[PDB]
Parts: structure tokens; C-alpha cells; sequence
């Protein structure tokens, strides 16, 4: 009737590096 | 004081930073080349490369002030006539 399917391990997704990137704040206009 | 910003370049992790292709020379590169060529010429003549006092730069600046005194004497004796 219906063929069997086996519960394999899925292929790996391309990883999402969830880092918190930090930006240095700009300078302050001396005057 | 005023909280300035030093020169920074992080890593890229992106296919654009490998694409610059330009050779343009800064002030720091030409000053570093002046320093290296004044350390080599004080390293095959003075035979010490500590670069405390460089006498070759003293001699070359002496003859350059000679040529500059020539040029100022020319512009001083031209305006006389």
C-alpha cells in the first residue's frame, strides 16, 4: 500500500551566529 | 577630555573587503618609508642602527639649507633690480 519512511536525522541548517555586535560611539566635536 | 576615536579596522567576514584593488599611499606610509630609508642609510654607513642621532640627515639638511639660502639670496637680489 504505502511505503515506509524512516525518521532520519535532518540535514544541518546553515548556522545563525547570534552574536551581539557592538559599535563604538562616535567622537564629540571639540570646539 | 573630548573622547576621541582612534583608527580602527575590524575583520570583514564579508565578500567586499577583499575587493579594494587600489594602491594609494598615505602620509604614514611615506613617513615610514622615510624612516626605514634613514635607518638603512644609517645602517650601512654609521654601522649602528639605534637612530639616536642620524648624521646623514644632518649633512643632507645642511646642503639643503645651502641651496635654500641660494634661492632666498636670488629672490632678494632680484627684487633689488
Amino acid at each position: 500500500s504505502r511505503l515506509i519512511f524512516e525518521h532520519q536525522r535532518r540535514l544541518t541548517p546553515p548556522t545563525t551566529r547570534k552574536g551581539t555586535i557592538t559599535i563604538e560611539p562616535p567622537p564629540q566635536l571639540p570646539r | 577630555d573630548r573622547r576621541s576615536f582612534s583608527s580602527r579596522t575590524p575583520v570583514n567576514e564579508n565578500p567586499d573587503g577583499v575587493q579594494y584593488r587600489r594602491g594609494f599611499v598615505t602620509r604614514h606610509q611615506v613617513s615610514g618609508w622615510r624612516f626605514v630609508m634613514r635607518r638603512i642609510a644609517s645602517g650601512v654607513a654609521l654601522h649602528d642602527t639605534r637612530m639616536l642621532v642620524d648624521p646623514l640627515r644632518t649633512q643632507s639638511r645642511a646642503v639643503l639649507t645651502g641651496a635654500l639660502i641660494l634661492v632666498t639670496g636670488l629672490v632678494g637680489c632680484f627684487i633689488f633690480s
